RNA sequence: AUUGGGCGUAAAGCAAGCGCAGGCGGAUUGAAAAGUCUGGUGUUAAAGGCAGCUGCUUAACAGUUGUAUGCAUUGGAAAC
RNA sequence: GGCGAAGGCGAAAACUUAGGCCAUUACUGACGCUUAGGCUUGAAAGUGUGGGGAGCAAAUAGGAUUAGAUACCCUAGUAGUCCACACCGUAAACGAUAGAUACUAGCUGUCGGGGCGAUCCCCUCGGUAGUGAAGUUAACACAUUAAGUAUCUCGCCUGG
RNA sequence: GGUGCAUGGUUGUCGUCAGCUCGUGUCGUGAGAUGUUGGGUUAAGUCCCGCAACGAGCGCAACCCUUAUCGUUAGUUACA
RNA sequence: CUGCUGAUAAGGUCUUCAAAA
């Protein structure tokens, strides 16, 4: 049947969240949640092959603080610092020329295992008509190899542009979806094929958290250095 | 030489089962019938073929083979090769034969790994095993232990089994001719010839005469590894054993009631 | 150089409490082209598994073949259920003249003249098996010797 | 399905018996030689088939040489 | 469990009568197996003539149940079931397996003759059953009473 | 605007019921079987014995929140 | 411990493929 959002269940016990602001009134909550919005999906539907694993957005009376990790920031920086200036003045005329603005790009460590990341790769490959068995499995063996624990990938849809929609699952591993002290990264895409759309959603182990706390830690970032700035 | 013809004798290893059970094809190792009504057998054949098996296993544990030694039967079985591998470290499976112990080697390999990874974590020891969660790794400990402890010293299939009885091991005497494995036995009237290479023939029913040819094969392997034997090449004073408890011995298969026919009929 | 064909890929299924369990099963004939041939059928819920799996089962089991000349020593009948396969020796030239499951024994074996005829049904792994007890059951004119004791196939 | 199939449950053992004609049939000896095997002879028209060669620009085609099967008679073989 | 080739045969007796098993130092000396055509028998129902009719019961009448009930249930009830003499000649007439002959592990019962002599039990020759390897089969299973290894003869089959 | 019978996402239901499978091995010509059935105990395929099976994954359970007793920290805008 | 208990319009998806990593 159905099940709840493996994310979603495990928000304010064991994981921290996207967002961290208090708004002051409720016409300004609305306004400001519709702003990190469309900040978090600039950042993912375009500048994707930057592999921006997550964006969190942290905000006071007037100032906003953008934190993007990401796999290949080389793209974001771009040539002599040039798409930096221009993703800036895109956030900036997405919030406002009143705030004051302090993004701050984090090379990701150990990108591999993070769900968000590893959705995209499927998304992009089933896009380019390459074959779902190969793709899939290529996927799995590069997570597997990495270093994790089990991943459960799910590819629905119009499969390989079929008249009847199927489903192909693929768990290689433990993957304790009832366990609520595992860390379990879950991320969806949607592959825009040519006979329509394809949702592939990711989940992957990454072990349990023996540490109680609602995290205040980095996840999968610390194994090699995490350090890259644009701040001030 | 090895025994002596009358210690046989007396030991009723020239003893089969009743006549009526009793397959045909075995009629090589047993003289022309008579009034006797338990199967004897020919105690030149008896020899003969005790020796053959007792230079082949001295060959294989000279030459650094593997020999396993499987008794899932009577308690005192059991108790027997517990004492054999004591005296020589041969791998013994007394508990029941598992499933593929030999044509799934990898999954039991596993298996007693696992056993002897726990084994060494226990005797290494830590505060945080507390009560609970100490009692619940030594309970697995002994569960692998009892199913395991004779199997953990080997690390490849083994180069030779030696069977108690064909007829009860038939898993293990099929396995073994699968993987085309060498394999004695003492065959007891009841058994296939075709299934068992060295065949000995032989009592199974008399614990003194299963006593006497286990621990003889035991003592080619225990002279090919060099130590002091314990039945062959001995005198009587020294080759004489007692009848355990719970006028002459009584080797009949009886019970023959308890084989109803099967439920059937409308 | 153990080289491999498909001879079948079934689909076949079991039914469960709602819906149908499909699997994919493959015929596999493994040959060194040289004297060892094996086959091995295998089901899976793919077909690269299931060709994996079907490989392994024909490595696993593998049987040696003995050539005259070429070609099969004497004529003989396989037999295997309801499948007879008949093989015939073949002077040097003409070829296979096999088709289908034992066209693919006999290349794959290494066989280069055969006569053949399939005399009975057309299921591919019982026409194998009828295949491989005829090869397996011919006779060598030295075995014949030894137990005939006369002199190495001599009049 | 003579070479070359089947009849318990898929098509197919008559409801059973007494049985003439037919088919098959224990062991040994002798004779003859109707079947069987083999040698000689006569014939089985030509064309056609297969093998070789020649001629058409090669072929298709034409021509040329060889090439069986059965019957009858006569002479032997005697295992069935 | 016994008998007969099959259908079939069970209160007691008499008369007439058929086949079979075991042992044969006896006799005939291949006289045998199968059998197209032919003849004989062949459950029950059914027919014809004459008897018989207690019980049961097709057809039939009524009461119930039912949407209806020409059926299941109940109360009555003729032919029939019974005998003699003549026909009919069909059955899941089944071991769904034609008959004859030779050979091929074993184990457990039971029935008859014969050998010993309390029963019981042992051996031999046969009948009838169960279990069971080789062997056969598409599988179920058959497995010395074969559906196994083979021969002979007859009958039969060729998609619905 | 049509097509939820071209789809992604989300949801109802069997049902918070206890099931659904896989790897290796073995049996069978094959679909397939074994494990998952058998005996005890549970809400449970929960666990333990048995066992040609040995293991593993999802599901079950626990980890999460709250109510029930107490200790400590703090005493205002509670108490006083 | 034997009441009663009848029916369900037609045609249909659904395996694309292992060549291989
Ligand atoms: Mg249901
Ligand atoms: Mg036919
Ligand atoms: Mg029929
Ligand atoms: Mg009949
Ligand atoms: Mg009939
Ligand atoms: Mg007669
Ligand atoms: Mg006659
Ligand atoms: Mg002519
Ligand atoms: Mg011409
Ligand atoms: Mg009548
Ligand atoms: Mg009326
Ligand atoms: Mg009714
Ligand atoms: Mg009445
Ligand atoms: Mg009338
Ligand atoms: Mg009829
Ligand atoms: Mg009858
Ligand atoms: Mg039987
Ligand atoms: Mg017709
Ligand atoms: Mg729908
Ligand atoms: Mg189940
Ligand atoms: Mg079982
Ligand atoms: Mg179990
Ligand atoms: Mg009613
Ligand atoms: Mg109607």
């Amino acid at each position: 049947g159905q099940k709840v959002n493996s994310n979603g269940l495990r928000f304010g016990i064991n994981k921290n969240w996207i967002s961290r602001w208090t708004a002051n009134s409720h016409a300004q909550t609305a306004k400001w949640l519709i702003e990190d919005e469309k900040i978090r999906n600039l950042f993912f539907v375009n500048y994707r092959n930057a592999q921006v694993s997550n964006v969190e957005i942290e905000r006071t009376q007037a100032t906003v603080d953008v934190f993007v990790y990401a796999a290949q920031p080389a793209f974001l920086i771009g040539s002599e610092n040039k798409n930096i200036q221009k993703i800036t003045k895109q956030i900036k005329q997405i919030i406002g020329r009143t705030t004051n603005l302090d993004l701050t790009i984090n090379e990701i460590g150990s990108p591999m295992l993070s769900a968000r990341i590893i959705a995209r790769d499927l998304a992009n490959a089933i896009e380019a008509r390459v074959p779902l068995r190969t793709a899939m499995r290529q996927s799995l063996i590069k997570v597997l190899k990495a270093g994790a624990n089990g991943i459960k990938v799910l590819v629905s849809g119009r499969l390989n542009g079929a008249e009847i929609a199927r489903d192909k699952m693929y768990i290689e591993g433990n993957m304790p979806l009832s366990t609520l002290r595992a860390d379990i990264d879950y991320a969806l895409e949607k592959a825009q094929t040519t006979y329509g759309v394809i949702g592939v959603k990711v989940w992957i182990n990454r072990g349990m958290i023996y540490t109680k706390g609602l995290n205040r830690t980095p996840a999968h970032i610390l194994h090699p250095q995490k350090k890259q700035p644009n701040r001030q | 030489e090895l025994v002596s013809l009358a210690k046989l004798g007396e030991m009723r290893t020239h003893v089969g089962m009743v006549k009526r059970y009793w397959n045909p094809k075995m009629g090589f190792f047993i003289e022309p019938e008579r009034k006797h009504n338990n199967d004897h057998f020919v105690l030149e054949l008896q020899r003969q073929s005790l020796q053959t098996a007792y230079n082949y296993v001295k060959e294989v544990a000279q030459n650094n083979g593997q020999i396993l030694f499987v008794g899932t039967k009577n308690d005192y079985v059991k108790k027997l090769v517990n004492n054999i591998a004591k005296r020589v470290d041969v791998a013994f499976i007394t508990q029941r034969w598992l499933g593929g112990t030999l044509t799934n080697f990898k999954t039991l390999s596993i298996s007693i790994n696992k056993l002897n990874k726990l084994v060494e974590k226990q005797a290494e020891n830590a505060a945080d095993l507390t009560k609970k969660e100490n009692l619940m790794l030594s309970r697995e400990i002994e569960r692998l232990e009892k199913f395991f402890g004779g199997v953990k010293s080997l690390k490849r299939l083994p180069n030779l089994l030696i069977v108690d009885d064909p007829v009860y091991e038939k898993n293990a005497v099929a396995e073994a001719n699968i993987l085309r494995i060498p394999v004695v036995a003492l065959c007891n009237t009841n058994t296939n010839p075709e299934l068992v290479d060295f065949i000995i023939p032989a009592n199974n029913h008399q614990p003194q005469s299963t006593c006497l040819l286990m621990n003889l094969l035991a003592d080619a392997v225990a002279e090919a590894k060099a130590m002091p034997t314990m039945f062959a090449y001995k005198p009587d004073e020294e080759i004489q054993i007692e009848i355990p408890q719970k006028k002459q011995i009584t080797s009949q298969r009886l019970n023959i009631t308890r084989n109803p026919e099967v439920l059937t009929r409308e | 150089e153990f080289e491999e064909r498909i001879v079948k890929l079934k689909r076949i299924s079991k039914t469960t409490k709602g819906g149908r369990n499909m699997r994919f099963s493959v015929l596999v004939v493994v040959g060194n082209r040289k004297g060892k041939i094996g086959y091995g059928i295998a089901k899976a819920l793919e077909v690269p598994n299931a060709i994996k799996k079907a490989i392994k089962a024909a490595h696993n089991s593998l049987h040696t073949i003995e050539i005259h000349k070429g070609s099969i020593y004497h004529e003989v009948i396989g037999r295997s259920g309801a499948s007879r396969v008949l093989l015939k020796p073949a002077p040097q030239g003409t070829g296979i003249i096999a088709g289908g499951a034992i066209r693919a024994i006999i290349e794959l074996a290494g066989y280069s003249d055969i006569y053949t005829k399939n005399l009975g049904r057309n299921t591919p792994i019982n026409m194998i098996h009828a295949t491989m007890d005829g090869i397996l059951k011919q006779l060598s004119p030295r075995r014949v010797a030894i137990l005939r004791n006369k002199n190495l196939n001599e009049l």
